[PDB]
RNA sequence: GUGAAGAGGGAAACAACCCAGACCGCCAGCUAAGGUCCCAAAGUCAUGGUUAAGUGGGAAACGAUGUGGGAAGGCCCAGACAGCCAGGAUGUUGGCUUAGAAGCAGCCAUCAUUUAAAGAAAGCGUAAUAGCUCACUGGUCGAGUCGGCCUGCGCGGAAGA
RNA sequence: CGAUGUCGGCUCAUCACAUCCUGGGGCUGAAGUAGGUCCCAAGGGUAUGGCUGUUCGCCAUUUAAAGUGGUACGCGAGCUG
């Protein structure tokens, strides 16, 4: 990232991740612990894939032509840097539960957890996981 | 009708329109309409622009008319020869020099003032501009 | 200036001949020649084309963008070509192409025979719509425009000739 | 992008029309566009009915433009139109309500099913009767 | 086409073009804002 | 805190003032009651952009003249009748 | 002041405007206004810029991404403006005089959350229905870009025998 | 003012376009027919009678249309009076 030709490398390509999006995982854990950073991504590759990444781009002007194909489920998630992750492989699978288990394994914070997708609604913590 | 009452003399010389304006600043209001041109400006025209002024807000704010005609203008009637007296007065104008603050107003947002001043400048006959109050 | 500052790649070996300022391109499906406006110099960087305004012409920055777009369209056409499709909506409209002559029955009094500029192929899979394919974008667009011009879409029932992807706004009889 | 996530309930109490007074800058904080109530609240919805509430799926998107769907009035108030009472809960032993017809109840539940979802609309129907009993509005056969 | 001496963007979709030394307004939304001269 | 450099005037009169004002510079004056009044000229656009700040008449200004720093306060200003330009400002040593 | 009572050169021609007051002669020279490509004597002079309109070589209010220049702005590598996006959360059948308006006639004017975009006007037409989009944030190809102020020269406004 | 003959008619005209018809287009509160309005266009064409001195106006009947103006309110060394 040196110029706008590298601004380029961030203006559609995750369209491939958002075209069939069926989950929203968010967390405000700015703690960059090495052990957890090969935990979460490795689990992504272990269950779903390498489709999600480490781009913690969260300022108020990032994610509308962010996920532009579906998922209002993130559309209001934008305070201090909050990671984003979707899920293709099998609609509404169980990424969120192991994310919450890592939060139980001491991720620092997760700003405004709301059980993002499949209430089509507010706070409720995604009680049912329809894998 | 924006006309003087009890004028000392019925008719007045044509005079000259020269020099720069006096009341160049905005005093009563916050936004004023300052004339950058020159020339007489008729009480009928001030009435039209004032109607447009209060119509743009439709009720709002405080306005001030800083210009009063107090200058009779005579017109020789149709089909009458020159001479044989000076014609009767027909309307009253205000002599406007460049820099005079014609309209002034406060109590409305500045952009809304921009629009109202444009609407009345459409009726006015001389070039104008929008000016704001300054600390001086 | 961004369009001008965007060299266009060249596919598998389409023939490219720059004889001064008259660029000739020879694709696997067609051949196209075009003399460039004097303000632009275009060079072959062994896999692409680069564009530069000549000093002394104030319009070079604008002209070179047009030149780049034009040569890109040319290379795309001589790579695979363009295709325009028209629908003749409205009861009583028919179309059919023999050779390079397309007979239209839009119902005036007499059928209208249109001659193609001989580089553009036509086809009618269904009788109600026409597909015309070409090796040069300006000419295929011109011929499509001429086909439309006979009966441009009336905005009252959609009747007439229209492009497939163009959507017509209707209107009301407003009383009855 | 924005399909549906962040769902609460707005669309405050229901008589006659033209926005302005009651519920303003509360919305006014953030951006739903301005006169957005005379093409589903002065030129689309009511004359199905004119006074009492319904739920309406209301929203604009990030370019501040509206679009709506419908729902069915909650049983807390729809039976006020149905049976026509001004009583309420709070004193069941002192102030209680009379009976309501089951055919009328099934009509209400048919509108309910048309304006909601649920695998067995019949299994969901009896919850309207249960709500009527909970608020003290007697519904019988 | 309103052939008027003061052309202005009548709505959001109006666009100002200087075609052959004259100023025109073309709107893709409604064919009633079309203006000329100005 | 506003600091303006300025060069002493050499010519006075209507002609000299208009010649200055035709070159994006306007004259001004420094006086302090018990001190010799000082004629000055100072660049137009810099101080015109300084004008927009309401603090211009509020805080104490620093006038730099031939290497000399003085602290003053803006007394009064006379402006062009119709264009937003300044002919002349009055400065009090303070 | 000029003509009247003043000739001469200039403004095509043109008592009054500009320069200049004819005693006479001269195939001598220097200048005034005004000019120096050709008619027609003298610069197709030199230097730096402006205009694309034959402006120059008629004319206003008003209008505009024409173009040149100056000053200060916002916005941006927690990446800007435009492209494709998908665009559409809800106790409203809001106190309307509870005949019809029911996201765009007149109304009275403004309680919120979940909480990156989510302020009771902007338009198409339907007694009144449905449906799509703009003041809006942004995932690749993008960086210099967004709108104002001062101005110089230009464009339309501009139809007569 | 040691003259510059005039209102209307007749005959003969001619020019401008701010177009009445015919011609080419937008836009529509343009279904079609018929319109409304605006832009381009001066090639050609652009009534007959009754009344009145009348130009004009009114009326009757036509016509695709019965244009508006300039030309010493064209035209008396061409006519009438
Ligand atoms: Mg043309
Ligand atoms: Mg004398
Ligand atoms: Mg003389
Ligand atoms: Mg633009
Ligand atoms: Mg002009
Ligand atoms: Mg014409
Ligand atoms: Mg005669
Ligand atoms: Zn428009």
């Amino acid at each position: 990232m040196a110029l706008n030709l590298q601004d380029k490398q961030a203006i559609v390509a995750e369209v491939s991740e958002v075209a069939k999006g069926a989950l929203s995982a968010v967390v405000a854990d700015s703690r960059g612990v090495t052990v957890d950073k090969m935990t979460e991504l490795r689990k992504a590759g272990r269950e779903a894939g390498v489709y999600m990444r480490v781009v913690r781009n969260t300022l108020l002007r990032r994610a509308v032509e962010g996920t532009p194909f579906e998922c209002l489920k993130d559309a209001f998630v934008g305070p201090t840097l909050i990671a984003y992750s979707m899920e293709h492989p099998g609609a509404a699978a169980r990424l969120f539960k192991e994310f919450a288990k890592a939060n139980a394994k001491f991720e620092v914070k997760a700003a405004a957890f709301e059980g993002e997708l499949i209430p089509a609604s507010q706070i409720d913590r995604l009680a049912t996981l329809p894998t | 009708m924006l006309q003087p009452k009890r004028t000392k003399f019925r008719k007045m010389h044509k005079g000259r329109n020269r020099g720069l304006a006096q009341g160049t600043d905005v005093s009563f209001g916050s936004f004023g309409l300052k004339a950058v041109g020159r020339g007489r400006l008729t009480a009928r025209q001030i009435e039209a622009a004032r109607r447009a002024m209060t119509r743009a807000v439709k009720r709002q704010g405080k306005i001030w008319i800083r210009v009063f005609p107090d200058k009779p203008i005579t017109e020789k009637p149709l089909a009458v020869r020159m001479g044989k007296g000076k014609g009767n007065v027909e309307y009253w104008v205000a002599l406007i020099q460049p820099g005079k603050v014609l309209y002034e107003m406060d109590g409305v947002p500045e952009e809304l003032a921009r629009e109202a001043f444009k609407l009345a400048a459409a009726k006015l006959p001389i070039k104008t501009t929008f000016v704001t109050k300054t600390v001086m | 200036s961004r369009v001008a500052k965007a060299p266009v790649v060249v596919p598998a070996g389409v023939d490219v001949k720059i004889n001064g300022q008259v660029i000739t391109i020879k694709g696997k499906n067609g051949e196209l020649t075009r003399t460039l406006n004097d303000a632009v110099e275009v060079k072959h960087a062994d896999n692409t084309l680069t564009f530069g305004p000549r000093d002394g012409y104030a319009d070079g920055w604008a002209q070179a963008g047009t030149a780049r777009a034009l040569l890109n369209s040319m290379v795309i056409g001589v790579t695979e070509g363009f295709t325009k499709k028209l629908q003749l909506v409205g009861v009583g409209y028919r179309a059919a192409v023999k050779g390079n002559v397309i007979n239209l029955s839009l119902g005036f009094s007499h059928p209208v025979d249109h001659q193609l500029p001989a580089g553009i192929t036509a086809e009618c899979p269904t009788q109600t719509e026409i597909v015309l394919k070409g090796a040069d974008k300006q000419v295929i667009g011109q011929v499509a425009a001429d086909l439309r011009a006979y009966r441009r879409p009336e905005p009252y029932k959609g009747k007439g000739v229209r492009y497939a992807d163009e959507v017509v706004r209707t209107k009301e009889a407003k009383k009855k | 992008a924005k399909k549906v996530q962040a769902y609460v309930k707005l669309q405050v109490a229901a008589g006659m029309a033209n926005p302005s007074p009651p519920v303003g800058p509360a919305l006014g904080q953030q951006g739903v566009n301005i006169m957005e109530f005379c093409k589903a609240f002065n030129a689309k919805t009511d004359s199905i009915e004119k006074g009492l509430p319904i739920p309406v799926v209301i929203t604009v998107y990030a370019d501040r433009s509206f679009t709506f769907v419908t729902k069915t009035p909650p049983a807390a108030v729809l039976l006020k139109k149905a049976a026509g009472i001004k009583s309420g809960s709070g004193k069941p032993n002192k102030d209680k309500v009379g009976k309501i017809s089951r055919a009328q109840l099934q009509e209400i539940a048919q509108t309910k099913a048309a304006d909601m979802t649920g695998a067995d609309i019949e299994a969901m129907t009896r919850s309207i009767e249960g709500t009527a009993r909970s608020m003290g509005l007697v519904v019988e056969d | 086409m309103k052939v008027r001496a003061s052309v202005k963007k009548l709505c959001r979709n109006c666009k100002i073009v200087k075609r052959d030394g004259v100023i025109r307004v073309i709107c893709s939304a409604e064919p009633k804002h079309k203006q000329r001269q100005g | 805190m506003f600091t303006i450099n300025a060069e002493v005037r050499k010519e006075q009169g209507k002609g000299a003032s208009r010649r200055l004002r035709a070159a994006n510079k306007f004259p001004a004056i420094i006086y302090g009651g018990k001190e010799a009044p000082l004629a000055i000229e100072l660049d137009h656009d810099k101080v015109m952009n300084m004008q927009a700040k309401a603090e211009f008449y509020s805080e104490v200004l620093t006038i730099v003249v031939d290497g000399k720093e003085i602290k003053v306060k803006a007394q009064d200003v006379q402006r062009h009748p119709y264009k937003p330009k300044l002919q002349h400002i009055d400065f009090v040593r303070a």
